């Protein structure tokens, strides 16, 4: 999808 | 009064040229001084080398991230990581500056410029400053980016401070 994470990055 | 940082742009090692940002102190203080803290340096780490390793046409560009001992991700000048302090302000367009995390209260080093309203993340990710001047240098960033956040040519922080 369109997060913004810190080393489990998601769609 | 709130501070205001540069970053200095490079592309495959070649300035493109500055970014200056205002930071909201007058609303998230402790969230705001730790970034100001980071592009100055005095710490003894911070952005400065740093690169945007992760940019989304459309979305946002990511950085902040530099190797520290005893985990990964960054650290902030905290420790290695601190609370959302709060969720006052929102994702409201282009240029915001915003807390990257990996879920509540895991605020470090990483952030993301806003290349667009980015209303589905108010609540979860701390906004804490603006681009001032120099949009079009984020701008031109975003073209190096892709779909999957892969850029074409690396992105750093050349240099970085307070003005």
């Amino acid at each position: 999808x369109l997060l913004v994470t810190a080393g489990l990055v998601l769609a | 009064v709130n501070p205001t940082v540069f970053f200095d742009i490079a592309v495959d090692g070649e300035p493109l040229g500055r970014v200056s940002f205002e930071l909201f102190a007058d609303k998230v203080p402790k969230t705001a001084e730790n970034f100001r803290a980071l592009s100055t340096g005095e710490k003894g780490f911070g952005y400065k080398g740093s690169c945007f390793h992760r940019i989304i046409p459309g979305f946002m560009c990511q950085g902040g991230n530099f190797t520290h001992h005893n985990g990964t991700g960054g650290k902030s000048i905290y420790g290695e990581k601190f609370e959302d302090e709060n969720f006052i302000l929102k994702h409201t367009g282009p240029g915001i500056l915003s807390m990257a995390n990996a879920g509540p209260n895991t605020n470090g080093s990483q952030f993301f410029i806003c290349t667009a309203k980015t209303e589905w993340l108010d609540g979860k990710h701390v906004v804490f400053g603006k681009v001032k001047e120099g949009m079009n240098i984020v701008e031109a960033m975003e073209r190096f980016g892709s779909r999957n956040g892969k850029t074409s040519k690396k992105i750093t922080i050349a240099d970085c401070g307070q003005l």
